C-alpha cells in the first residue's frame, strides 16, 4: 500500500488537494420555511456533495486499497459523519449559525419546520464553536474528515487500522509544527477524537430522522440517497 | 446491485 | 477543585478503588430461553447495575463537583455506552462470547431470540476482540470509561461548567499517555495507541445508540418489564 | 426522577 510510504506533509497535501467544492444550494426561494422546502433544499444539496464525496474517498490514501466492497461499507457507513463534520467546519466563522451552502445559512430557528431539527442544529451549532474555541485547522480537519471515513465502519482489517495510525502520526506532526508542547499534542488530539463520538452521535440521531422522512414520503430523495440510507437498517 | 457501485469505479 | 491537582497514578488508583462489583444475573440453565426471559435477565442485570454504575460516578473525579442537574444529564446521556464498555470489558478473555454475568455467558447463536440483537452482539463481539488484540489494560479501562461519562453529554447541556470538565478529560489523558510511557512504549506508539482507544469510542457510541432505540421499540411491546429507573433513563434520549 | 434522588443519597 503507497499510503503508508507517504511522509506527514505528503499525507496533508494529499488530502488538501482531495477536498471536495463547497457546493451551492437552489436559488431563489422564500428563504425556506417549509417542512417539504426545507428537507427539498437540504436533500438536494446532500445528493450532489455525495458524487464529490465519493471522488474525494478515492483520493484518501488507502482507500483505494480496499475491496470495492469495503469501500462501499465504509462510505454506507460514515457518508452522513463526512457531511456533517463538512458542515460543521464550512459554519466555523459563522457563529450561531450552520452554512450548509453560501446561500444557504440557517439558524435553529429556522429548524423549527421539521420536528427534531432544532435538537440537531443545536448539537451540529455546539460542535461548530467547539471546532472554533479550539481553532481547528484546515490540516487538522481534513485529517479528521478521513479518520471518520475509515474508523466509522471498520467493526462491521489490519490495513485500515495502519492507516488510521499514519493518520495519527500526522495530526501529531501538524500540532508539532504549530509549536505545541508534548502535554499539549496528545490533549488535543484526544480533544479532537473525542468529538468523533459526537459526530457519530448526530449522525445516528440524524439519520433516525431521515428514515420519518422516507416513510412519510414528504420529500422525493434519490435513489442513492435512498441506498445510502437503507444500508443504515 | 448499487448505484454506489458504479460511482466508485467511474 | 481536587481532581485537577491528583497525579497520574493518584488518579488511577482512585478510578481503581471506585470500581463497581461484577453483579450476577437471575439465570436457570434449566429453565428454557425465550425472547422475553433472556431480554427480562439483562433488564433485570442492568437495572441493577446502575444502581451501581450512579454509585460508581459519584467516585469518579470531578463529577461530583458539577451541578446535581448536569450530573443527571451525564448519566442519562452515557448509562449504556458505561454498561457496554463494561461488558466488552468483562468478556475480552471470552472469544466468540459476552460476560453480561460470571453465570450469564451468551453467544450469537443466542442472540437470534431477539430481532436485531444479533448485529449488536457482532459489534460487541469485535470491540471485545479490539480490546483484545490491543491487550487493554485494567488502568486503561477505568480511564476510558471515565472519559465516555464525562464527554457524551458535554455538547448537549454562560454555565460554564463545561470549562471544568474538559479540564478533567484533559487530565485523563494525561494519565493515560503516562501508562502507556510506563509501559515501555515510544512517543509514537503512545499517540497512536490513544489515538486508537478513544476511536473506540466512538464505536461504543455507536452501539449504544443502536442499542437505545431497540430498548425504546420493546417497551411500545409490552413484552418485557422495564424498571422504573430504566424507563426514566430510556425517556432521557426521547 | 429516580437518578436525581439516587445521585443526592
Ligand atoms: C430532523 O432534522 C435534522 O435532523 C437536520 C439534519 C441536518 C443535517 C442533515 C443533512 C441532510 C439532509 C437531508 C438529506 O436527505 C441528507 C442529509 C445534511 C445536508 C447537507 C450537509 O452538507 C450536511 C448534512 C441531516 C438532517
Ligand atoms: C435488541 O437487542 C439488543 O440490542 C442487545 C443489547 C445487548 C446489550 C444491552 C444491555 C441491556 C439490555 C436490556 C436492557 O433493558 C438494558 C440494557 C446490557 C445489559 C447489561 C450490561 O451489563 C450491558 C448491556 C442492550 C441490548
Amino acid at each position: 500500500s503507497l499510503a503508508l510510504s507517504l511522509t506527514a506533509d505528503q499525507m496533508v497535501s494529499a488530502l488538501l488537494d482531495a477536498e471536495p467544492p463547497i457546493l451551492y444550494s437552489e436559488y431563489d426561494p422564500t428563504r425556506p420555511f417549509s417542512e417539504a422546502s426545507m428537507m427539498g433544499l437540504l436533500t438536494n444539496l446532500a445528493d450532489r456533495e455525495l458524487v464529490h464525496m465519493i471522488n474525494w474517498a478515492k483520493r484518501v490514501p488507502g482507500f483505494v486499497d480496499l475491496t470495492l466492497h469495503d469501500q462501499v461499507h465504509l462510505l454506507e457507513c460514515a457518508w452522513l459523519e463526512i457531511l456533517m463534520i463538512g458542515l460543521v467546519w464550512r459554519s466555523m466563522e459563522h457563529p450561531g449559525k450552520l452554512l450548509f451552502a453560501p446561500n444557504l445559512l440557517l439558524d435553529r430557528n429556522q429548524g423549527k419546520c421539521v420536528e427534531g431539527m432544532v435538537e440537531i442544529f443545536d448539537m451540529l451549532l455546539a460542535t461548530s464553536s467547539r471546532f472554533r474555541m479550539m481553532n481547528l485547522q484546515g490540516e487538522e480537519f481534513v485529517c479528521l474528515k478521513s479518520i471518520i471515513l475509515l474508523n466509522s465502519g471498520v467493526y462491521t482489517k489490519d490495513h485500515i487500522h495502519r492507516v488510521l495510525d499514519k493518520i495519527t502520526d500526522t495530526l501529531i506532526h501538524l500540532m508539532a509544527k504549530a509549536g505545541l508542547t508534548l502535554q499539549q499534542q496528545h490533549q488535543r488530539l484526544a480533544q479532537l477524537l473525542l468529538i468523533l463520538s459526537h459526530i457519530r452521535h448526530m449522525s445516528n440521531k440524524g439519520m433516525e430522522h431521515l428514515y420519518s422522512m422516507k416513510c412519510k414520503n414528504v420529500v422525493p430523495l434519490s435513489d442513492l440517497l435512498l441506498e445510502m440510507l437503507d444500508a443504515h437498517r | 446491485h448499487k448505484i454506489l457501485h458504479r460511482l466508485l469505479q467511474d
